[PDB]
């Protein structure tokens, strides 16, 4: 219930361990969520969305990025969410490209 | 709306979209609420809802009987539906899709049935073809093939279809005759 | 199941086939012989309808098993 | 509710505009007709519809949305669905009845 | 309103695993609801996908030191 | 009191004209041969000039329709010709796909100008490369329009050299099947006259 509670029980699934056997692990996780609880820019979804389908159009799945926008619309017509800008980056920053060798240029 | 155009693409006309004997299915001027963009998209694909209803009455004026005559033209006509019959599959399709979201836009089906745009028109042509020139017997197979001939992919995949199918009958005499 | 009027018609398409070919069949082989024709006559017309209908309808193949 | 009973209950299945069509055009014509006044039709659902096609095609020889009319299969003139036009929802039910008819 | 709410969770569920598996993102199925409602607490998602990189290296580094 | 357009009604109205039709307000003027807007609607500068920076769009998109609806009915043609028409409406449907995304998305708001150039900015590139194809390939036929297409190959810009290298690879696939033919059956199926073989009966 509790935003600790879920942290923990999120370190638990992912361990696949009891929460007391990631407890300095979970003490790191402490450490490093209270460095920082609000976002320090501004939300908007739009630069996001944008992003990510620059990301995909360089992974060379175009057709997957007008799915990604289909799905965007979507999730914003049957909207539920208000933070959406949060799980956007969230996704966003644990995207991974498996049908591509490893190789980016550098953004500015 | 959507319904309404559903039905009229699969042969109901309606108020809004009429049928018009020399002109097939065609929006009504008349009707309200629709941009007039919407209106001049609505009749384009009116075209192939058009062109579909005239399939539809030469297929089943000339193979519901069993003047040009014969098993030829009864197997053309069953090629003909058989081809139609994906059409059909995706009107139910594209008619689900929109029962599921209803944020979804009449664009989503002119991009879901854009593919027929370019498959409809070359059979329709093969069709008025094989009729003004009462094309009998085999003649069917020759003309077949010579528009099988062409460019389109979506017209080649059909025309071999309704070619092979064809084939099989006269093979099929001819296995009776040899 | 979300069942459609659509999806009716189509699931019942090739019923509704038959049953338009068996109509046909049907008006050919019974309405058109008269009442007034002799049982033998009546049968022999239904029965020759029945051949001649068989005999076109085997060579569309395999599109009308 | 019975459909067969003569008591005609107006429920609005929803506010959606695809799914009001045929109040659309009811309201298109009295739009475009200031005397237009709606014809009296009895509110089936669609439902409703396909099962009493269904019963047809099963031979059943009372239906209040087709009437047999001297042993030919018609859609009674006074029956509306919320979500087909008229014209369509006659057209379709028309298809049906006649292939109701010959096996009637 | 209970319907509505369990069926827009739902089809949000459905559109973010979807979205997911499109990005190949690599979440499993308890990242279902729990990490994002966590997200949406307004948490920051920065520091909040730091420290999700960190815990799959070190699940990583576990099971390769188990295997 | 003059009308003066919403935002959104300018989308809506410039989102038909993307699809090849023209709006309420802004309307292709056919003695320019480009969509503009009128001027009893009251808008301002900026936001008429993005109109118009947006139905250069609508201008390329009718042109090339047009184009593909009138050469794909002559059989004349020949089966390259035909090929062409079949890959650019291939292209003109992602075009339309996307545009009916746009449009749903406004439905559903039912989006502002400036994200709308932005989403319009990568189709502008893709259809000014395919009509400008399109241009410098009228008139040729057969091995000329292999020419032609191998020809634009030569960009330089990477996203308008793949768009023309698959676009060259479906109009060579004809080709290379007569040519195949050619080399395996020792027959001909040339009855436009487009390979390079001739024979003479």
């Amino acid at each position: 219930k509790s935003p600790n509670v879920l942290l923990q029980n999120l370190c638990c699934r992912i361990l696949g361990k009891s929460e007391a056997d990631v407890a300095q692990q979970f003490q790191y996780a402490v450490r490093v969520i209270g460095s920082n609880f609000a976002p320090t820019v501004e939300r908007d979804e739009f630069l996001v969305a944008e992003k990510i389908k620059k990301e995909l159009t360089r992974q060379r799945r175009e057709a997957d990025a007008a799915l990604f926008s289909e799905l965007h619309r979507k999730l914003h017509s049957q909207g539920v969410l208000k933070n959406k800008w949060s799980i956007l980056y969230l996704l966003l920053s644990l995207s991974e490209d498996p049908r591509k060798q490893p190789s980016k240029v550098s953004g500015y | 709306m959507i319904h309404e155009l559903l039905l009229a693409l699969s042969g109901y006309p309606g108020s809004i979209f009429t049928w018009n004997k020399r002109g097939g299915l065609q929006v009504s001027q008349d009707f309200p609420f629709l941009h007039p963009s919407e209106t001049s998209v609505l009749n384009r694909l009116c075209r192939l809802g058009t062109d579909y209803i005239r399939f539809t009455e030469f297929i089943e004026q000339y193979t519901g009987h069993v003047g040009l005559h014969g098993i030829y033209l009864r197997a053309f006509c069953t090629g003909l539906d058989s081809v139609l019959q994906p059409y059909r599959q995706a009107l139910l399709d594209l008619e689900q899709e929109f029962l599921a979201d209803p944020h979804l836009s009449i664009s989503h089906i002119n991009y879901s049935l854009d593919q027929f745009q370019l498959l409809f028109p070359s059979v329709m042509v093969v069709v008025e073809q094989i009729k003004s020139q009462k094309i009998h017997g085999c003649q069917i197979l020759e003309t077949v093939y010579k528009h099988s001939c062409g460019g389109l992919p979506p017209v080649r995949s059909a025309l071999e279809k309704i070619l092979a199918v064809c084939h099989g009958v006269m093979y099929k005499q001819l296995s009776a005759w040899m | 199941t979300t069942v459609t009027l659509a999806i009716v018609v189509d699931k019942l398409s090739p019923r509704l086939a038959q049953l338009k070919v068996l109509h046909k069949v049907f008006s050919t082989g019974v309405a058109e012989v008269p009442p007034d024709t002799r049982n033998v006559v009546r049968a022999s017309h239904l029965l020759n309808t029945l051949y001649k209908a068989i005999l076109e309808y085997d060579n569309v193949g395999e599109a009308s098993e | 509710r019975q459909y067969w009973t003569t008591r005609s209950s107006k429920f609005p299945h929803s506010l959606h505009l695809h799914s009001n069509l045929a109040a659309v055009w009811d309201q298109h014509l009295y739009s475009s007709d200031p005397l237009y006044v709606p014809d009296d039709r009895v509110s089936v659902t669609e439902t409703q519809v396909i099962r009493e096609t269904l019963w047809l095609l099963s031979g059943v020889k009372k239906l209040f949305i087709f009437q047999l009319i001297d042993g030919k299969v018609a859609v009674r003139n006074n029956i509306m669905v919320t979500h087909l036009t008229h014209s369509c929802l006659r057209s379709v039910l028309e298809q049906i009845a006649a292939y109701g008819q010959v096996v009637f | 309103a209970a319907a509505a709410n369990l069926n827009a969770v739902r089809e949000t569920m459905d559109v973010l695993l979807e979205i997911s598996r499109i990005l190949n993102t690599g979440l499993d199925m308890e990242t279902l609801s729990i990490c994002v409602r966590l997200c949406e607490q307004g948490i920051n998602p920065e520091a909040l996908s730091s420290v999700i990189k960190e815990l799959r290296k070190a699940t990583e580094a576990l099971k390769a030191a188990e295997n | 009191g003059a009308v003066e357009v919403t935002e959104a009604a300018l989308v809506r109205d410039i989102l038909y004209v993307f699809q090849g039709i023209d709006g309420k307000h802004v309307k292709m003027s056919n003695a320019d041969n480009c969509y503009t807007v009128e001027g009893k609607a009251n808008l301002s500068k900026s936001l008429r000039d993005t109109a118009v920076r947006l139905a250069e769009l609508g201008w390329l998109h009718n042109k090339i329709r047009k184009y593909t609806d009138q050469r794909s009915l002559d059989r004349s043609f020949g089966l390259v010709g035909q090929s062409f028409c079949a890959a650019l409406h291939q292209e003109l449907r992602e075009y339309y796909r996307l545009l009916s995304v746009l449009h749903s998305q406004l439905q559903l708001e039912d989006l502002t100008l400036r994200r709308l150039l932005v989403w319009t900015y990568d189709p502008k590139m893709r259809l000014k490369t395919l009509a400008a194809l399109v241009d410098h390939c009228q008139g040729r036929k057969g091995g000329e329009l292999a020419s032609a297409v191998h020809a634009y190959t030569k960009t330089g810009d990477p996203y308008a050299r793949s768009l023309v290298q698959h676009i060259l690879s479906l109009v060579s696939h004809p080709v290379l099947s007569f040519l195949y033919r050619w080399i395996y059956d020792g027959e001909l199926e040339d009855t436009y006259h487009e390979f390079f073989v001739a024979s003479d009966p």
